């Protein structure tokens, strides 16, 4: 993809996230589980569910056959009618066709760029007090509980107060023991 | 202690512009760009240096014909363009009809 | 307020160097760009953000800011060089500065007066005009000075300033007005016309 | 590349308003900035001010903040420059000059060919035309109280270029201007050929002819 | 005018107008639309 | 937006940045301040303006109604002539309306992905001679005064003069004091 | 580019890398050389065929005009045809300038993202066992020869294996040698 999130450097998705689009992990002393993020899934679905609405909405005017008859010595205006009425019927399936096609391309891309930034979000808010894994993950320098998970999840994370216990864990890694 | 600062950002200001995108109606935006006239001025006027001929109450075939209630137009000057009224209050004061009239209407709109 | 030297001079195939000067809220932060002004042409770019020069400009044109104050070189100058010279630059409330300008760079000749009297149809309409006509001389400078009779009149002359012709000689003008009851009331007008101290004095009278 | 040509000559009346504009070829929208620089006769250029593409600001010498607006209509490729309140010394050369890229700055790369405005008091006012009559000699015309520049003069419809000398005009006190033009010939001619003189004065639509006898 | 509609004139750089399709001289093409509004800025703060 | 800079990591946009679209601010023993980056303000007014201009351009040629009249026993072909021309009027307003707002997704995007690599342009720089703080800045490990602040504004910094420096303080900062 | 990489934070392109779109530059111990990704070429060829396949086949309808004669009083109709006619040939070569406008956009950065992502690909394989320089280039903290080189270039690089090699550097270079 575009952004490189989605089938990218996360490979592949979770079955088990079931109830929004993009989300998280996590791993601690009590356990593991998967959490959805409210808030990007929702702008997601205001983004995809506008998208919709403006498709049927732009087609809603759009050419519409009426029938005329002509006799055996109309031919000419015959011909130009059935060929005016098949000309627009053309326009307007290329119209529908493109514009389908055009849309799920950036459709498909939108939600790689959600997962993208998502990833950024919590990878700005832990900075040097988590280790970036390379495959979507983040592994802490600090222990991290419910508590302090649901503070990344929610925008809330506290750098300051880990970076001490940070510091200490990243000495003793170097160190090598 | 804290050390020197460089961020980068980007441009705000008070514009309450607004546009629409496929996914995002009426987003606010900086700087925008109006591209439809929506107004006139209600008034037909020379098109460049000429003025049109303002047929007032006749119709094109009050005016060729010359019914005597069109006498304003016995002898017009060059025209940018016909106005003609909707239904020409005076058009064939002697009842009748008038052969391939929409034929001729069409080759004046060359004249 | 930006200081540049009023005009600068030399002879074909030297270096002449043009410089400008101002304080530290415009050279010495802002850059400076150059421009050349030849008559009847507007200024033409000629080098920009000190010493960078745009495309059609030949590089025996360039410059430098050697401190707060910048200054233009040209080399193996032509004829086609002799014109004004600008600096522009940026200064900080916050407006484009230009300096004041400078300017890079046929025996004596008495002038031939030729004095008309108030025509008859000018007298008709309750007017006259006395026309002074000075042409040809050299150098370009001539004092003129009417008379009434035998004395001087400054009330109501207008003369040009001198005028290089075509055949590069100059040339002047100069009216004297007056009311018919003046012109038909005196003996003579005379204009005087003074060069290099030698007048010449050409008169003229009432249809005499 | 880029063209910018300016509107005609304009002449005012001291406290008035002039509006000179400014077309720049391709485009329309243009993604440089355009200035006015102004030149008075015998003067250095002062620069007047400049507007920003697409941000549409404008920025303003502190000579003229206050008296001057500058505008655009991009989808004509155009800008506008208003000085009010004029004066004399407002009558100069304006050139609309085009920057390098979308600040206004000290260099200005493409200029327009100039358009003058003129800040006199003086109304329109075309020529009185009379004759002046005459080893060789002198005959001529003057060409009294016209504003403003310029006049033609022509000795028979064109014909006599030899000898022939025009003088530049003379600047009244009253703001009108006045010339005269004078032909040396020989005095064998006199009383037998045929001197008219053509004046024509454009702005005022006033053509005269006017015969030179002694 | 360089630009006339059968319930005016029209004076406009622009490339668009929604007056009437019938017109005559220099001018815009016509949509059926009520606005029409490029962005050339950037999404401005909340 | 599609590429999480602006409304995104970093969050709101400067009032006080007057002279382009995109830039820096700055902090240090000096003072601080607001400049405008050139070259990339410069990029995107080139594109606008390229862009509004090949929209007229496209727009040029483009369906032009002209009045023809019909008799009362030419109905059918009054109303193939009335049909046609609403049917084109209908193709072109949808073309004006569907590219308009087609393009102002890209423009935003556009200016947002140019804020983004604006500020990878500084990041990749300055390198680990500054931490990257999470919200748009950078805060040196080094004295940066005015002259160096240019130098990361105009494309110049020299990361080799300062990495020495750099390398003491980020080891003064994991040993603790 | 909308994703800043090629004319980007890449400064110009490979003359001397022949055999595909996206690939490697290294330097070791044994030399030296060029080598193309041949995934993220096939990709990109994938994508493009498609695309311009697609392209011919959207405009496989399209209007065909057709010849009709009209005589001296049939001017209306004969006019009415002309302008049927003009009509669609303006609207469909308008739908074919502006699909191939915006997808010759789209295509330039498809291609700017590839490389993108590939430069990602490589970064997050190698984490803190090389230092990112931000030409482009990564520097190792290891000794990395031919077959380590191309465990690089085809997704099998291992980190641990390499980690231990990788600290005793880094801690070289933080101590200051
Ligand atoms: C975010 O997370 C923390 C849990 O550590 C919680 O206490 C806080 O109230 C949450 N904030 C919001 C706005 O939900
Ligand atoms: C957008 O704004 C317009 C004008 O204020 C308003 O009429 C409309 O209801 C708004 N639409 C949406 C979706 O918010
Ligand atoms: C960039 O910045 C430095 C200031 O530290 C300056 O000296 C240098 O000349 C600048 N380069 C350019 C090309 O403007
Ligand atoms: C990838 O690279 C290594 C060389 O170090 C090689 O031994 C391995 O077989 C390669 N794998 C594939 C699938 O080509």
């Amino acid at each position: 993809g575009l952004f490189g999130a989605i089938a990218g450097f996360i490979e592949g998705g979770w079955q088990g996230m079931v109830d929004g689009w993009y989300g998280y992990h996590h791993s601690n002393e009590q356990g593991s589980g998967y959490a959805a993020d409210k808030e990007s899934t929702q702008k997601a679905i205001d983004g995809v569910t506008n998208k919709v609405n403006s498709i049927i909405d732009k087609m809603n005017t759009q050419f519409e056959a009426v029938g005329r008859e002509f006799n055996n010595l109309e031919r000419r205006i015959e011909n130009l009618n059935k060929k005016m009425e098949d000309g627009f019927l053309d326009v307007w399936t290329y119209n529908a066709e493109l514009l389908v096609l055009m849309e799920n391309e950036r459709t498909l891309d939108f939600h790689d760029s959600n997962v993208k930034n998502l990833y950024d979000k919590v990878r700005l808010q832990l900075r040097d007090n988590a280790k970036e894994l390379g495959n979507g993950c983040f592994e802490f320098y600090h222990k991290c509980d419910n508590e302090c998970m649901e503070s990344v999840r929610n925008g809330t994370y506290d750098y300051p107060q880990y970076s001490e216990e940070a510091r200490l864990k990243r000495e003793e890694i170097s160190s090598g023991r | 202690d804290p050390g020197d600062q460089i961020c980068i950002g980007y441009h705000a200001n008070n514009s309450t512009e607004q546009v629409d995108t496929i996914m995002e109606k009426n987003v606010t935006v900086t700087h925008a760009q109006d591209i439809l006239e929506k107004k006139h001025n209600g008034k037909l006027c020379d098109l460049d240096g000429v003025k049109p001929l303002i047929l007032r109450d006749c119709s094109v075939a009050g005016w060729l014909l010359g019914n005597p209630m069109c006498d304003e137009f016995i002898n017009v000057p060059e025209w940018s363009y016909i106005v003609e009224k909707a239904n020409p209050v005076n058009d064939l004061c002697y009842p009748g009809d008038f052969n391939d009239y929409e034929e001729l209407k069409h080759l004046l709109s060359r004249i | 307020v930006l200081t540049q030297p009023p005009s600068v001079s030399a002879a074909p195939g030297q270096k002449v160097t043009i410089s400008c000067s101002g304080s530290s809220s415009n050279i010495g932060n802002d850059y400076v760009s150059w421009y050349q002004q030849l008559p009847g042409t507007a200024p033409k770019l000629l080098i920009y953000d000190n010493n960078k020069r745009p495309s059609g400009i030949p590089d025996r044109f360039s410059g430098s800011k050697s401190g707060t104050s910048a200054t233009l070189g040209i080399t193996g100058l032509q004829t086609g060089d002799e014109a004004n010279y600008y600096c522009a630059t940026w200064d900080r409330t916050a407006y484009v500065v230009f300096g004041g300008g400078t300017k890079l760079t046929q025996p004596k000749a008495a002038p031939s007066v030729t004095l008309f009297p108030p025509s008859s149809e000018e007298l008709q309409a309750n007017k006259a005009t006395l026309v002074c006509l000075i042409s040809d001389f050299y150098p370009g400078a001539v004092t003129v000075a009417w008379k009434a009779d035998s004395s001087p009149v400054k009330a109501g002359v207008e003369t040009t300033t001198p005028s290089k012709q075509s055949n590069n000689k100059y040339a002047a003008s100069s009216y004297l007005s007056l009311t018919p009851e003046q012109w038909k009331s005196h003996r003579s007008y005379s204009c005087q016309v003074t060069h290099e101290g030698s007048t010449v004095e050409k008169t003229v009278a009432p249809t005499e | 590349e880029v063209q910018l040509v300016e509107s005609g000559a304009e002449v005012k009346k001291p406290g008035s308003s002039v509006k000179v504009s400014c077309k720049a070829s391709g485009g329309p929208f243009r993604s440089y900035a355009i200035s006015w620089v102004r030149q008075a006769p015998g003067q250095g250029p002062e620069w007047m001010g400049g507007i920003i593409p697409i941000f549409g600001t404008t920025k303003y010498a502190p000579k003229f903040q206050g008296r001057v607006t500058i505008t655009a209509d991009d989808f004509a490729g155009t800008v506008y420059m208003e000085l009010s309140s004029l004066r004399s010394e407002d009558t100069a050369m304006y050139y609309c000059a085009k920057h390098m890229g979308y600040q206004v700055r000290e260099t200005m790369d493409v200029w327009g060919k100039g358009t003058t405005v003129t800040v006199s008091s003086a109304s329109t006012k075309g020529p009185s035309v009379f004759p002046l009559a005459p080893g060789t000699a002198a005959l001529g015309c003057l060409v009294k109280d016209y504003f403003p520049e310029p006049v033609t003069v022509s000795w028979n419809s064109g014909a006599l270029t030899s000898g022939v000398h025009t003088f530049p005009a003379v600047l009244q006190s009253s703001g009108l201007y006045s010339l005269s033009s004078v032909v040396t010939v020989p005095s064998s001619s006199l009383g037998t050929q045929t001197y008219i003189c053509n004046v024509n004065h454009k702005p005022s639509n006033t053509k005269v002819d006017k015969r030179v006898e002694p | 005018t360089k630009c006339q509609t059968p319930m005016g004139a029209i004076n406009s750089s622009m490339p668009f107008h929604n007056i009437h399709p019938l017109t005559i001289g220099e001018c815009p093409k016509y949509v059926k639309s009520n606005r029409l509004v490029l962005a050339t800025g950037l999404r401005n703060s909340p």
